[PDB]
């Protein structure tokens, strides 16, 4: 791809976004969708593999029928309310129907079956647009219409999210379809607080972000899509042994780590509004994902180390990729519990 | 995250689509203007919370006049009635409403 | 509620669940969508020419422009789908199950 | 029965929706779609809206489902039918759309009627033409604003527009 | 010669002006000897219904004047 | 709620202008010179009082006006005006730029008598 | 009604003359004809070049959609801000055609 | 008495195409040093008869149709749009008086392409379905065209009104102010009819029988007269007394007769043009002049003060 | 040439509109009494059909305010024949 | 300057008038001494009724009639 269409293209990505995030008018919204979906397919497509466009078609199937329902839901308001303001809903059925577009948008569950395939099919880079940049327009439209959000609907979603994210982590290999079901369970965490303390939705989505982001940017670095190619990193790159692992024993959510703060700040906030089962059995479900992250993390910095002759060779070159804001992204993704009373900065 | 960049530039992008009773092409009002600008006037700044339970009246009266369910209702009671009455034959319909007085103006 | 908004919405979801329901092909799955697309600009029309609002005249239009871009990414999506595999069938659209 | 051309028109319509959406080839399931906003685009020109309906045959028809049909007829490879002597290849033809027409009669039966003359629509369903509206269409008037107030709208269509061409020529160029 | 082409092209003219000649001639037959009104807009069409609404016989292009008030 | 509260039939009664359209618009700058008063009268009540059971006098005063100024044509310039309305009536679109020697003849007799 | 009507006249008019010309050379018991192209009988070749055509005329005719409402646009009272969304509008499809030249995209149906 | 008005419409368009192929074939004739037809008729005026009574007993193709829908639907389609083109020509008066007539003319043009491409589907042959979508491609090429310079040059009529057209054009021909316009048009009508030099389908329904070929023909030809009745009330208004509506008649008719003979003589003076040739020809050459002739009409009317009135 | 006919078309538009501006309040008058005409005469049938149900009250408002709402097509042509519903709901949309 | 532009009038005299007529209607209404007429005739075409005013006592600006002297004037429009 032509550097100058990337950079456009990557400004209409962003643009979409900014667009979903100031706009006031639910058609704005919708062409904020539109535009963001659209600018992101050629992304997806950059290599131009048969996996590639068949993830790009599935994306785009699902993408598409969340926008005519987000569509259909905002047609439902403006027949119950004669006006476009985006707030609060003025019908349960244009409340559904707009928490179920913006669940199929973020790949929530039950509407998850897209996720981990769509992630798998395309590279690392635009995988990390899609687990980061894309969530952050259908966060806001749930942080704008949260008077209207039906409370079993989102609690249903988000448990369903939590368990099925975290059941999908065990047969996997494929370091993207992981980081696809650690996005559906950390995308139920932030939908149920939502209704509580969006707050804490923000400070879990920025959190993740961070979290994700350091992965990513280590699997890049690393030139690694599977588990067993991870492997082979101590051999290569001994200091990506480390970094990888501590910030994925972020990711699940485990003290002294940062990615303690967000799971930690939900429970305890819904437990304010006398929830006690709920965040109980969401936490346990995420000691599974604690389970299994933790058996990957056993696989790479402990057993299954064997190398291959041709590391001999791959000693005597550094790297070259610009492994940009990893540091930062790997300080501020282990170090930041001790700042945890910074979140009041997203009130 | 609502940035509410529009507020903060001083710049109109997609407040004027917004309602009915906005500025509208060569002051065309919408069928509802009335009643949407009485309901944004009693809501304005309470927050909603207050304005679900305190503006509901208004708020009655304007979904009343956008979607005329009562409106129906009351038409298609006062029609079965009238339908009733002319099976039974205790009615019959006037000139005004057979077409036979030559309207008005 | 009212009465002909029940037979857009139904044809809204009638062509959901067509596209719900996979049978064989892509292209079918894109009329499915589209279908969805042409009941939403007939319902915002009715809704909008009912109220007597002005300014979401042009809404309807958009929603036409933004939604037939996308069905013109549909299209070249299932070109090269089709340019891969020789048809289109959503049967060789499989290769990510593992 | 003239009154009700708009209920009518959203029967038909739903009756299309139900033709191409049970989807029996992509061909087929396309010359439904055209039916369906053929006569949905008519349920807009019983209301005024004429700018909208003619965007309708215009844009949707006259473009979108256009390319739809060409891009449809280059996949999904053509096999013949039967052919037999003018009673079977065009009088099946004429007995299989009466039977579709007497179905279209048929779905407006008694059990049709109870939510009908319920719920009677007509007699207060298009009040578009209550009162004066002046030298002008209400309808034109707001879709000629998109120049004028429509800014915005105008910048974020035509930089997709601009975006969807240049998208497409990357996706498509498969390199 | 070439003046032999002007029999079916006078033909074909006189097929063409058959239509024009038509509506001009059923327009004036069926609005009063005049054109036919045009309404475009919603005020020509509510000055159209009043005035098949004052003309008494239920025909628009029934004219009444100065000899219809007092 | 409450009952809505309607006029009489016998407060709405009035003596019309039984006049076509083209007949009122033959004599229509004419008319918003001379009864320019009771219109404006009525069309201020009319936007202030948003009701048209409010307005019904200032709508009568508006009718009797509107009458008087067609007895006062129907007295002084009766056959330039039927002339020029007779014009504006054949058209289709009601045009004043194909009626122009009437209208400056109907202007004349009036101008002269009135 | 007038349109419905007329609409309704030209479908019959078109449906009767397609009937007669499908029927009447019927009537004749010519022959029952016995084993009734370039390509043999391969598949149909997908040319990318014929659906990069049937796009570029979607968008532009998208483009065109836009560019519909201004000989009432000319009415305005903010007639600045319509003339420069107006030649925007235009100045955009012709970028759109200026990308379609400088990336081969217009080769071969130039 | 509608029905008179409509059927006085649609029978004599049925005339004027059965004598439009006696016409072409005389033009092509004197224009080529030679005689058209003279013997059938008193100089060919029974030809168009004997023609149409050859081409409706004539044998059937016996095809076998790959849908019997479309292939009945394409003939019906194509004659169906090619009639309700010609409701709201003003000439003086249309029969359908509607307010965007211009915008129905380009809806149901935009409608045309679907009798080509069900007609090529509807045969078995793969030549005969690669013909059709190259047909169909050339004609959404040039509906561009048509579309972007009929919003030009209604920029000085001030509506999509048919009928304003003739008001439009009561002191000046819209041919003199906007003559690139004009002639980009013709062309792009000449490339919408598949019209030579652009009827490259005669260097895609050629399944049907001799009937159905008629009919495509005849729908064809309504099209082409159509399209010349068309571009001249457009840039060609002729004078309109309301009292005597005749004048104009004859005067559009006139000038009809003359720019459909012009298609006759164009197609008699011209090869053919190569596929890529004419693609080259719109998107390369037409259409950036259509896109600056199209930002000209928009901002001349407002530097001039002449914007024309919307009513 | 099209800059001094467009101008001219334009004033003869002015001249037009102030011929609508100037009939506007005796049309306002007349429609005025018009939709009052029919609301009375729907009153009275109202009170003359509904007799024997009981708990109604004639001319009741369904809006909670005093305000006059403006009158739906079938609160006016309700009652009426179905030619007149026609003509008053189709009339214009149809008109040619 | 003078060179390019004769050899791409020499090459491509069909693009050479597209950028020239495209160029000539971006900046030519910004120079126009009519483009104001535009403004002021679509500003002075009476799509509504002009709403009288509540007299209060004090509006010498304000006309009681429509041939009163005081009020916007259409002069300029009938002489240009
Ligand atoms: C406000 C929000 C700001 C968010 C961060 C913005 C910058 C980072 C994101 C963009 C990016 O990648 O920029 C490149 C990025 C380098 O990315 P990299 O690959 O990680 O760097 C690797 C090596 O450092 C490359 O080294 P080098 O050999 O190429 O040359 C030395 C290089 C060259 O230096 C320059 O080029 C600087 C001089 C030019 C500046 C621009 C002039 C125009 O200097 C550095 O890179 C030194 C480190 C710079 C700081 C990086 C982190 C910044 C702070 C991030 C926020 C942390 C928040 C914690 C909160 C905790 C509590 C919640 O940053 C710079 O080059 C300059 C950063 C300036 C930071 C200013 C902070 C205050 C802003 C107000
Ligand atoms: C045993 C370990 C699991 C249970 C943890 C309960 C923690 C707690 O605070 O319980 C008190 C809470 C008390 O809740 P509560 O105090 O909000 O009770 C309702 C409010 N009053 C006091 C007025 C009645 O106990 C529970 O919620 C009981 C259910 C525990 C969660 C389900 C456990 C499933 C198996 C794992
Ligand atoms: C719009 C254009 C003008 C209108 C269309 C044409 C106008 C004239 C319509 C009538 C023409 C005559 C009937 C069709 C032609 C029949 C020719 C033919 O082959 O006939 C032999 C055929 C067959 O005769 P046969 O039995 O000798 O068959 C010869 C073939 N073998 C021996 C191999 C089987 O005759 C018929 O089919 C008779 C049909 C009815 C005849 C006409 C009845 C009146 C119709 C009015
Ligand atoms: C690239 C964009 C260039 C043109 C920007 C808009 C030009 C214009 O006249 O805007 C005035 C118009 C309207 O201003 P106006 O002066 O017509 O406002 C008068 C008020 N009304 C509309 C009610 C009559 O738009 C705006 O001011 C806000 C929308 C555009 C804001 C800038 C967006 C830039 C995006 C860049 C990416
Ligand atoms: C509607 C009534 C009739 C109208 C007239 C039409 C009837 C006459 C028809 C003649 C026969 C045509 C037969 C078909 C021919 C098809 C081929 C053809 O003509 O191709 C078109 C040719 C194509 O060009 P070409 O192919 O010859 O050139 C080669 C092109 N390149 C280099 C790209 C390979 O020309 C055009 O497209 C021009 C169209 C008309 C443009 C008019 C411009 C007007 C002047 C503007 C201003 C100029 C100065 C600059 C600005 C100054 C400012 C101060
Ligand atoms: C309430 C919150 C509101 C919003 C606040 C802000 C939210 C920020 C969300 C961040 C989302 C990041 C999305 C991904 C980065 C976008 C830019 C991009 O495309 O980077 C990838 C790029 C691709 O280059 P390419 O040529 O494809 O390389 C492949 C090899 N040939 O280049 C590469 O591949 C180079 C390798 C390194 C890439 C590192 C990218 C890191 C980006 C994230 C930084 C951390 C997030 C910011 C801080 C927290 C904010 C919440
Ligand atoms: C808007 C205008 C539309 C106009 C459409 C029509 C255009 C054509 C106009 C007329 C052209 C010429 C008509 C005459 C043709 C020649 C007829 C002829 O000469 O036939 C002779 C033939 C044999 O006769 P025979 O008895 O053998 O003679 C031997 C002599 N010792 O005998 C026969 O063949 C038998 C008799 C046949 C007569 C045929 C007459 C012409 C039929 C035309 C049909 C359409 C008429 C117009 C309809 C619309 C207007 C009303
Ligand atoms: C396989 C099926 C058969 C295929 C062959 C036959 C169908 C295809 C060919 C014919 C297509 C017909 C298209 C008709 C609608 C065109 C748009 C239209 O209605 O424009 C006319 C007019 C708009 O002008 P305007 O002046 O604004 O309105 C009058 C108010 N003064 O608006 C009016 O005057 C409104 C009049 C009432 C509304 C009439 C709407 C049309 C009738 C319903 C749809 C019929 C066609 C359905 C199938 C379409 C093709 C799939
Ligand atoms: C500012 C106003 C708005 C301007 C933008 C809108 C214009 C309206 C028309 C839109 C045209 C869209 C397509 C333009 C594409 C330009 C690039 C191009 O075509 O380059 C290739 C061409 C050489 O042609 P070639 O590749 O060989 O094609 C085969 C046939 N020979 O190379 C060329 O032909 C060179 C083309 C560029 C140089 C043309 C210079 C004309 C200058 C006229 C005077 C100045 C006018 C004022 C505007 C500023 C222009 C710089």
């Amino acid at each position: 791809m032509n550097p100058i269409i990337l950079i456009i293209i990557l400004m209409t990505v962003m643009l979409g976004t900014i667009i979903v995030m100031i706009s006031t008018h639910w058609l704005l919204i919708w062409i904020g969708f539109e535009m963001n979906m659209l600018a992101i397919i050629p992304i997806m497509m950059k290599k131009h593999n048969p996996r590639a466009t068949e993830a790009s078609t599935k994306y785009f199937l699902t993408q598409s029928t969340a926008s005519m329902l987000l569509m259909m839901a905002i047609i439902i308001n403006l027949m119950f309310s004669g006006q476009w303001t985006v707030m609060k809903l003025f019908n349960p059925m244009a409340s559904m129907l707009m928490t179920m577009a913006l669940a199929m948008k973020l790949g929530m569950a039950p509407f998850h079956f897209w996720v981990p395939e769509v992630t798998q099919g395309i590279p690392l880079s635009s995988g990390l647009i899609l687990l980061t940049w894309q969530k952050l327009a259908p966060m806001s439209v749930l942080y704008q219409i949260l008077p209207s959000i039906n409370l079993d609907l989102i609690l249903t979603l988000s448990i369903l999210s939590i368990t099925i994210g975290g059941w999908g982590g065990l047969n996997q290999t494929q370091l993207r379809k992981i980081m696809a079901y650690s996005s559906i369970a950390h995308m139920g965490w932030m939908t149920a607080v939502l209704l509580y303390n969006p707050t804490m939705t923000l400070l879990n989505l920025i959190i993740y972000i961070i979290m994700t982001s350091t992965m990513f940017t280590l699997f890049m670095a690393n030139s690694t899509t599977t588990t067993l190619s991870l492997s082979h990193t101590w051999n290569k790159a001994p200091i990506m042994t480390i970094l990888v692992l501590i910030t994925l024993l972020s990711m699940g959510g485990l003290p002294p780590l940062s990615g303690f703060m967000p799971k930690w700040m939900i429970i305890q906030e819904m437990t304010k509004n006398d929830s006690i089962i709920l965040p109980t059995l969401m936490a346990i479900t995420a000691l599974l994902n604690l389970y299994f992250y933790m058996r990957l993390t056993y696989s790479t910095a402990l057993t299954m180390f064997p190398s291959t002759n041709n590391m001999k060779m791959k000693w005597q070159f550094p790297t070259t990729k610009r492994m940009t804001l990893l540091p930062t992204m790997t300080v501020l993704s282990t170090m930041l519990l001790p700042l945890t009373p910074i979140l009041s900065i997203l009130e | 995250p609502f940035f509410d960049v529009q507020k903060k530039l001083g710049v109109d992008l997609d407040h004027w689509m917004t309602i009915q009773s906005a500025e509208q092409p060569h002051r065309i009002p919408a069928r509802c203007h009335a009643f949407e600008k009485e309901w944004i006037e009693c809501a304005h700044g309470i927050g909603s919370i207050r304005a679900e339970k305190e503006c509901k009246i208004e708020f009655e009266d304007f979904r009343e006049c956008l979607l005329r369910q009562k409106t129906m209702k009351r038409l298609n009671a006062i029609k079965r009635q009238r339908d009733k009455l002319i099976k039974e034959g205790k009615y019959t319909p006037p000139p005004h409403h057979s077409g036979q007085e030559d309207l008005r103006p | 509620m009212s009465l002909v908004y029940m037979n857009i919405m139904m044809a809204f979801t009638v062509s959901l669940t067509g596209l719900l329901m996979y049978r064989s092909h892509l292209m079918s799955s894109l009329l499915c969508l589209e279908g969805m697309m042409l009941s939403l600009f007939i319902l915002a029309t009715l809704m909008i020419l009912n109220s007597h609002f002005t300014l979401a005249s042009m809404m309807p239009i958009i929603l036409l422009v933004f939604a037939a871009c996308e069905a013109a990414l549909g299209l070249s999506l299932l070109v090269m789908v089709s340019n891969t595999y020789g048809t289109d069938y959503v049967q060789n659209l499989n290769l990510l199950q593992c | 029965m003239m009154t009700y051309i708009v209920f009518i028109l959203s029967i038909i319509f739903v009756m299309g929706f139900v033709g191409f959406s049970s989807k029996p080839s992509p061909i087929y399931g396309g010359l439904g779609l055209i039916v369906s906003g053929g006569v949905g685009c008519g349920i807009v020109l019983n209301f005024g809206g004429s700018f909208l309906g003619l965007m309708v045959f215009l844009i949707y028809l006259g473009g979108m489902m256009v390319v739809f049909g060409y891009t449809t007829a280059m996949a999904t490879e053509q096999y013949p039918e039967v052919w037999v002597s003018n009673k079977v290849v065009l009088g099946t033809f004429i007995t299989g759309l009466l039977m579709e027409f007497l179905m279209v009669y048929y779905v407006l039966k008694d059990k049709e009627v109870e939510i009908v003359f319920k719920f009677n629509g007509m007699g207060d369903w298009v009040i578009y033409d209550t009162g004066d509206s002046g030298f002008f269409s209400e309808e034109a008037m707001g879709i000629a604003a998109l120049y004028s107030y429509g800014t915005w709208l105008v910048i974020v269509t035509g930089w997709s527009l601009l975006i969807g061409v240049v998208v497409i020529m990357e996706i498509t160029r498969g390199n | 010669m070439w003046f032999e082409v002007l029999p079916g092209i006078a033909v074909m003219g006189v097929c063409l002006f058959i239509p024009g000649m038509a509506t001009a001639r059923i327009h004036r037959f069926s609005n009063g000897g005049r054109e036919k009104r045009v309404a475009h807009y919603s005020y020509q069409w509510y000055l159209m219904e009043r005035d098949r609404r004052v003309s008494g016989v239920n025909r628009y292009y029934v004219s009444k004047g100065l000899e219809n008030i007092d | 709620p409450g009952i809505v509260e309607l006029p009489s039939l016998e407060d709405l009664k009035v003596q019309e202008v039984k006049v076509s359209s083209s007949v009122l618009k033959a004599a229509a700058h004419h008319y918003g010179a001379q009864c320019d008063k009771p219109n404006k009268e009525f069309m201020l009540c009319r936007w202030e009082e948003k009701d048209p059971r409010r307005c019904l006098e200032e709508g009568k005063l508006v009718n009797q006006c509107a009458l008087e100024f067609f007895r006062q044509i129907k007295r002084h310039c009766a056959e330039p005006f039927t002339e020029y309305w007779t014009c504006i009536d054949y058209s289709g679109l009601q045009l004043f730029r194909r009626c122009r020697k009437e209208q400056a003849q109907f202007d004349k007799c009036v101008l002269d008598k009135l | 009604m007038n349109l419905m009507i007329t609409l309704l006249t030209n479908f019959t008019l078109a449906t009767l003359l397609v009937t007669i010309a499908f029927w009447l050379p019927q009537l004749n018991v010519y022959s029952e004809k016995t084993s009734p192209d370039p390509m043999g009988s391969a598949r149909l070749p997908f040319s990318m070049k014929f659906f990069l055509v049937a796009i570029t005329f979607l968008l532009f005719d998208l483009e065109i959609a836009l560019l519909l409402p201004l000989p009432w646009a000319s009415q305005t009272t903010n007639l600045n801000t319509m003339l420069t969304m107006a030649l925007l509008l235009i100045f955009l499809l012709a970028v759109s055609l200026a990308y379609e030249w400088t990336q081969k995209g217009l080769e071969w149906t130039e | 008495m509608f029905m008179i008005n409509v059927l006085t419409l649609i029978i004599p368009i049925l005339l004027a195409v059965a004598f439009l192929t006696l016409v072409e074939r005389k033009v092509l004739g004197y224009m080529q040093f030679r005689k058209g037809p003279n013997v059938v008729g008193p100089y060919g005026l029974l030809q168009p008869i004997a023609d149409a009574i050859k081409l409706f007993i004539k044998e059937p193709l016996r095809p076998a149709t790959s849908s019997i829908s479309m292939f009945i639907l394409a003939p019906i389609l194509a004659l169906t749009l090619a009639l309700t083109m010609w409701i709201p020509l003003p000439m003086p008066y249309p029969l359908i008086n509607m307010n965007l007539g211009v915008l129905f003319m380009l809806a149901m043009s935009s409608l045309a392409v679907y009798s080509i491409l069900w007609s090529g589907w509807a045969s078995n042959s793969k030549y005969a379905l690669i013909g059709a979508l190259r047909a169909v491609a050339q004609t959404i090429s040039y509906e561009v065209t048509l579309a972007i310079i009929l919003l030009s040059v209604l920029l000085m009529n001030g509506s999509f009104t048919l009928s304003t057209l003739i008001i439009t054009q009561e002191q000046v021909w819209l041919i003199f102010p906007a003559w690139p316009l004009a002639m980009m048009w013709f062309i792009s009508t000449l490339a919408e009819t598949n019209r030579a030099p652009f009827d490259l389908t005669e260097g895609f329904n050629v399944e049907y029988a001799a009937g159905p070929f008629a009919l495509f023909f005849m729908a064809e030809y309504a099209n082409i007269i159509m399209m010349n009745i068309f571009t001249t009330t457009l840039f060609l208004g002729a004078f309109h007394n309301p009292y005597m509506p005749e004048l104009y008649t004859i005067n559009f008719t006139i000038k009809s007769l003359l720019l459909s003979i012009t298609f006759l003589w164009i197609r008699a003076s011209y090869p053919r043009f190569r596929y890529d040739q004419l693609m080259h020809l719109l998107w390369k050459n037409f259409l950036p002049l259509t896109l600056a002739l199209c930002m000209w009409h928009v901002s001349l009317p407002i530097l001039l003060s002449s914007i024309p009135p919307q009513t | 040439s099209m800059m001094r006919w467009n101008r001219e078309r334009r004033r003869l538009q002015i001249e037009d509109f102030e011929a609508r501006i100037a009939l506007m309040p005796l049309l306002q008058a007349e429609k005025d009494r018009r939709v009052l005409q029919m609301l009375r005469e729907n009153l009275e049938e109202e009170a003359t059909i509904m007799k024997d149900v009981p708990g109604w009250k004639v001319g009741e408002s369904v809006f909670h305010t005093t305000r006059w709402v403006t009158p739906m097509m079938g609160e006016l042509y309700g009652l009426r024949t179905g030619e007149e519903i026609l003509s008053s709901t189709y009339g214009f949309i149809w008109y040619t | 300057v003078a060179a390019f532009l004769k050899n791409v009038w020499a090459k491509e005299p069909v693009l050479v008038a597209s950028f020239a007529i495209a160029g000539l209607a971006v900046i030519l209404p910004t120079l126009s001494p009519y483009t104001k007429y535009s403004l002021m005739i679509n500003r002075a075409t009476p799509y509504n009724y002009p709403v009288p005013l509540r007299d209060d006592g004090n509006m010498p600006d304000v006309p009681s009639h429509p041939q009163d002297p005081q009020g916007p004037s259409l002069e300029w429009l009938k002489r240009l």
